[PDB]
């Protein structure tokens, strides 16, 4: 996350970060269920194999609070390609269940056409996770999250040579360098509705980050909610 | 349009069913009495912050 600010205790409590091999953090992921996790497909192609992590908010220290579950499956869209990033979005189940506690709370699921119709249409959403604080710059040791306005569709379409699907949609600025970065991959974008936050998006790719004139892709989870109903 | 303004006083889900505001709410909320609040159902309800 570039700009922004750190997490407060209970207020970012569906993020989880996914660590590979070696133990780094490389993508985020939101919680769902006690057994299933929301990231994007092309995580699954940054590590051979990962486990989950919830409850962490300081990635240097040891909390007493957090836990690594392992991945009994993994569930990636089919029409996920490399040369698209288009259906950017799997489902993890985890081999034991996730207690709820603090810092550790589902996002819920949005409804299809009442969110494309009165969620999506609100002013901002919010984005967090544990990546770059700035384009080449260090991963975050602390939760991060960032307010972040949606794009209009059409300023979406023309900031990029790359095509952005009816599967996608942009959020961030212009030119104030506030976004989300590389490691924030996977993580949450949800968007508040009297009191309770929902989650709207996946945190899925960018031209660098916080460029003049590129915006922040993310997976339109509204497009997948048939999708991960079933996958769960 | 019933839900076109002030998400037709639901809490969370609006919809229009036979010219009349149906709300509802994510799994685990339930429905208040007055058909528009929503209520948890049990600890640590979705979209909480802890
Ligand atoms: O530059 C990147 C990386 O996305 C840059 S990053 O890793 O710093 C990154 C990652 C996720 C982000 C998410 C948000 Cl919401 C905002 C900023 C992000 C920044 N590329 C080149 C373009 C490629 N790409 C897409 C379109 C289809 N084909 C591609 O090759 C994806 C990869
Ligand atoms: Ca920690
Ligand atoms: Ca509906
Ligand atoms: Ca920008």
């Amino acid at each position: 996350i570039v700009g922004g600010q750190e997490c407060k205790d209970g207020e970012c409590p569906w993020q989880a970060l996914l660590i590979n091999e070696e133990n780094e953090g490389f993508c985020g992921g939101t919680i769902l269920s006690e057994f299933y996790i929301l990231t994007a497909a092309h995580c699954l192609y940054q590590a051979k194999r990962f486990k989950v992590r919830v409850g962490d908010r300081n990635t240097e220290q040891e909390e007493g609070g957090e836990a690594v579950h392992e991945v009994e499956v993994v569930i990636k869209h089919n029409r996920f390609t490399k040369e698209t990033y288009d259906f950017d979005i799997a489902v993890l189940r985890l081999k034991t269940p996730i207690t709820f506690r603090m810092n550790v709370a589902p996002a819920c699921l949005p409804e299809r056409d009442w969110a494309e119709s009165t969620l999506m249409t609100q002013k901002t959403g919010i984005v967090s996770g544990f990546g770059r604080t700035h384009e080449k710059g260090r991963q975050s040791t602390r939760l991060k999250m960032l307010e972040v306005p949606y794009v209009d569709r059409n300023s979406c379409k023309l900031s990029s040579s790359f095509i952005i699907t009816q599967n996608m949609f942009c959020a961030g600025y212009d030119t104030k360098q506030e976004d989300a970065c590389q490691g924030d991959s996977g993580g949450p974008h949800v968007t508040r509705f009297k009191d309770t936050y929902f989650v709207t998006g996946i945190v899925s790719w960018g031209e660098g980050c916080a460029r003049k004139g590129k915006y922040g892709i993310y997976t339109k989870v509204t497009a997948f909610l048939k999708w991960i109903d079933r996958s769960m | 349009k019933l839900c076109s303004l002030d998400n037709g006083d639901c809490d969370q889900f609006c919809h229009e069913e036979q010219n009349s505001v149906v709300c509802s709410c994510a799994r685990g909320y339930t429905l208040a009495d007055n058909g528009k609040a929503c209520i948890p159902t049990g600890p640590y309800p979705c979209g909480k912050q802890t």
